[PDB]
RNA sequence: CUUAAAGAGUCAACCCUUUGCUUAUCUUCCCUAUUUAAAUGUUAGCAGCCGCAUAGGCUG
């Protein structure tokens, strides 16, 4: 089994939940959890997640430790009790990068120089690489992605929020 | 580009009447929509359909849809069933007609020689035996449609 | 000799007057050396946007707001409908009214997004050459601090009389250093045009607006209450598509007419039909 | 309750535009009930009324004289002829794009009404006219009076058709009332005797001669009572109506 | 169960010469634009790595 607990976001229609949401997510990131033993899950998730956040685990997550790092936030906050259950629809994060930034690769590695090479790639675009289920939140590198989640099976191997691969 | 007087051997030509054959020897429909692109020049004349008015403003009207050249659908029609190469002394197609009348001209190549239309239903309808072309032609009249008017 | 409708342009000025917000810059230890917080452009395909300095970690927000009496007094209303509304007021808990919008002046809910992830709020109100300071108290409920109840007593004797009353209010929150600060958002007409975020010379500010639907929130009398929300004659909170007061005979309207037309109103219809008219508008036509 | 199911921008070309010997143009609501009643008859959906709304329309020729369709040879006996240009009865044909709205009972989901609809027209002519392209047709439903008019303004943008009535005549109200007459039904001036050449061997045959009513034209949106403007079969072997003559 | 059912408008074309729009002119008096307000759409996206790259995957 696992163990999880989960943080719902409740009264911050002021704010809107979305917004609260992501700044939980973040704040859990930047600091502290999420030492590739912790992922994340929303039982409630159908468009943009949902009022749910829900951390599992099979090493027992710290209620107390969580209850000091979510103290920014706490008043928008409701911190469950530890329950269990043998089941988590885990989720992955999707990438979709913009042409301008394939064509900087294109030109700096993947052999390539001058506008006439930019048109080589630059034929057709993405056209709509559209996307669902976002969070927000600004990386340490200085700009403001939108995090799009996609549910995964269970690969058991999580670095911060999301799955990976071995 | 390709040869109009001569019904030359194409796949595609083919590929399409595959299923133009299936919905007129059964039932149904099938619907091609159809684009033309003529390299004329620019600022060429081209041909609307003209207009048969007793108007005495204009020596000649082209036909218009809301002020744009158009062309009568029954003269697309008369062009597209342009394919009886089966008259006697037979040159070019000519249009399904019962008569095959060609009035533009003044001469009707099936008129008074037992090849006509009528003559060739009665033929069929009475027992008598009918080539495959004027099993064509009479079906290809069926097709055209018609208020064929005498008799009883 | 019996009926009695209301006139075709009663209006009320509003009575709860605050300024526009300014957004600044200090350190949490260091509340002299003010820094204007100025508006972000930069391009994409071109959008708005406002974060503190690299070198400071608290947002300061400043502004003001004037609480006006004679609140019965009509705009343009008559005479007869008005007054006698007046007087089926008259027995209004106007403290309670007065606590709340007080109370959230001072909880900082005039702050929005601002408050959100913040170490530690503090809001300091200058009134009658009395400063007061309050520090991270709670927003969701009216919670008791002798020092709201004290400035409310002053605001609820403008209210149920004369004259004016200006708390001058400032708000320090610990954001950290080169932290998102959320101004008012203006007009966008498509999604992908410009979009722009409301200054005054070029400096990050909110609409006087906004945190007067902030102040004005205090109904809790609707049915199946819940939350505190805006003073509407309707209840309305269009961000939730519903209006918690429509076609329920809780409305202002019929709640006035009946004031007016010999019907009793309860301690909580009084008080909300009252902070109608401390909220303006037109009730006519 | 009551369910709708319009069908807009009916591009149509070739429109036998002659209503009547002294009407030329606009197809009457005699031949939009008739398309209802063929709709209904070859698809089994019940057919309440019918509105009908022009978006664009042209009689061929010029403002005064309408166009001539040239005749082709078609009857035996004329082979010795058919070296000439065949003799030519007056035919104007005309150019239009319409909306039509269907009042039906449906219980079903939409989905299917809407396929029968599609598959039913794909096989149609609108007065004799080659039906060119149409819209996907959607269906809307009427509790009370407010969501009619929603049904109504879904057909927008179209002129629909008013009746409003006959006063003295036909001629003397063109000129007097500036409306324009409309074949409405037909009077039965004798009874045919054999149906040797008739579409039916049963059905019962009659000389008939059009009778008319005054019409008007309006936008579907400034047309208060949508019933007004929703034709159908009825009395007398006219049609009519649902909501009488039009004066809101 | 559609005034149902049916239909090729087609060839060709020099619109040409010339011209004074002239004189004169008072647009004047009066004016309350007012109450009130959440831009929402959490914004919705992308910067770097691996890559034969518009296969897939990964970094705060």
């Amino acid at each position: 089994m696992y163990n999880t607990i989960s943080i719902t976001v409740v009264d911050a229609d002021d704010v809107g939940v979305n917004f609260v949401v992501s700044k939980v997510l973040s704040t859990l990131h930047n600091k502290g959890i999420f030492n590739g033993e912790v992922g994340v899950t929303f039982p409630r998730m159908d468009k943009n997640v949902g009022d749910i956040i829900t951390l599992f685990s099979k090493t027992g997550v710290d209620r107390k430790v969580l209850t000091s790092t979510l103290n920014t936030l706490t008043d928008f906050i409701h911190i469950g009790k530890p329950k269990e259950a043998d089941k988590v629809k885990t989720y992955r994060k999707v990438d979709t990068k913009s042409k301008g930034k394939l064509i900087r690769r294109c030109i700096k590695r993947k052999g390539v120089s001058a506008e006439t090479a930019e048109s080589l790639y630059g034929n057709y675009k993405g056209e709509k690489c559209k996307l669902p289920y976002i969070v927000v939140n600004s990386k340490s590198t200085g700009q403001r992605f939108s995090m799009f989640l996609e549910e995964c099976e269970n690969s058991e191997k999580f670095n911060s929020y999301g799955l990976c691969i071995v | 580009d390709l040869l109009v007087n001569e019904f030359d051997e194409d796949v595609d030509v083919a590929e399409i009447a595959d299923m133009v054959a299936g919905v007129l020897s059964g039932e149904g429909f099938v619907t091609l929509k159809v684009e033309h692109y003529m390299l004329l020049g620019e600022g060429s004349e081209v041909f609307p359909s003209q207009e048969f008015v007793e108007n005495s403003k204009l020596s000649k009207q082209l036909f218009d849809l809301n002020g744009q050249a158009a062309m009568h659908d029954q003269k697309i029609g008369n062009a597209i069933r342009t394919i009886d190469t089966w008259y006697e002394d037979a040159t070019t197609p000519i249009a399904v007609e019962p008569y095959g009348s060609v009035v533009r001209n003044g001469v009707a190549y099936r008129a008074g020689n037992k090849t006509d239309l009528f003559t060739l239903m009665d033929g069929a309808v009475n027992g008598k035996s009918l080539t495959e072309e004027d099993q064509m032609f009479v079906t290809a009249n069926l097709i055209r449609g018609g208020v064929f008017g005498g008799g009883k | 000799m019996t009926k009695l409708k209301a006139p075709a342009v009663l209006a009320y000025s509003r009575k709860i007057n605050p300024t526009n917000a300014l957004m600044f810059a200090v350190n949490w230890s260091d509340r002299d050396n003010t820094t204007a917080v100025m508006v972000g452009t930069k391009t994409v395909a071109t959008v708005n946007f406002a974060n503190l300095p690299h070198n400071k970690n608290t947002l300061l927000v400043k502004y003001n707001v004037k609480f006006v009496g004679d609140v019965f007094k009509a705009e343009l209303g008559g005479g007869e409908y008005s007054n006698t509304l007046q007087t089926a007021l008259e027995n209004t808990d106007f403290g309670t009214l007065a606590y709340r919008y007080v109370y959230n002046i001072a909880a900082g809910r005039t702050l929005w997004r601002n408050r959100v992830g913040a170490e530690s709020i503090e809001t300091v109100i200058t009134v009658n050459d009395q400063t007061f300071t309050f520090s991270d108290l709670l927003v969701n409920e009216f919670d008791e601090d002798v020092d709201v109840a004290e400035i409310a007593d002053m605001v609820a004797g403008v209210l149920s009389g004369e004259g004016f009353v200006t708390l001058k209010v400032e708000h320090y929150m610990l954001l950290g250093e080169g932290s998102e600060v959320f101004p008012s958002q203006e007009f966008v007409e498509n999604s992908k045009l410009s979009k722009q975020l409301f200054d005054l010379n070029g400096q990050a500010a909110m609409h006087d607006q906004k945190i007067g639907n902030a102040i004005r929130t205090i109904d809790t009398w609707y049915e199946d209450a819940t939350t505190p929300i805006a003073v509407e004659p309707y209840g309305s909170v269009v961000r939730n598509g519903v209006a918690y007061r429509a076609g329920n005979k809780t409305d202002l309207f019929t709640l006035m007419d009946g004031a007016v037309n010999g019907k009793s109103l309860t301690e909580e219809d009084q008080m909300f039909v009252t902070a109608n008219l401390i909220r303006g508008g037109v009730f006519g036509g | 309750m009551r369910k709708f199911i319009i069908v807009k921008n009916v591009k149509v070309d070739g429109i036998n535009a002659k209503s009547s010997d002294i009407t030329v143009g606009m197809p009457p609501a005699t031949t939009f009930c008739g398309l209802g009643e063929t709709m209904s008859i070859k698809t089994g959906i019940v057919v309440k009324a019918v509105s009908y709304g022009s978006v664009k329309f042209e009689v061929r020729g010029s403002r005064f004289n309408t166009s001539v369709t040239k005749f082709a040879w078609q009857d035996r006996g004329n082979g010795g002829k058919a070296n000439n240009n065949s003799p030519i009865q007056p035919k104007p044909l005309a150019d239009g794009v319409f909306t039509l709205c269907f009042e039906v009972e449906w219980e079903d989901c939409a989905e299917v009404l809407v396929d029968k609809v599609t598959n039913f027209i794909n096989t149609a002519r609108i007065a004799g006219g080659t039906i060119a392209s149409f819209n996907k047709p959607f269906v809307k439903v009427a509790k009370d009076a407010e969501e009619l008019a929603s049904v109504k303004n879904a057909m927008m943008p179209c002129y629909v058709v008013v009746d409003c009535g006959v006063e003295v005549n036909i001629f003397e109200d063109a000129v007097n009332r500036k409306l324009q007459p409309m074949v409405n039904g037909y009077k039965k001036l004798e009874k045919i005797v054999d149906n040797k050449h008739m579409r039916d061997k049963f059905t019962p045959a009659y000389l008939a001669t059009p009778t008319y009513t005054m019409i008007g034209y309006k936008m579907v949106s400034n047309v208060d009572n949508f019933d007004q403007a929703l034709w159908q079969y009825g009395e007398n072997t006219k049609v009519k109506t649902i909501g009488g003559i039009y004066n809101d």
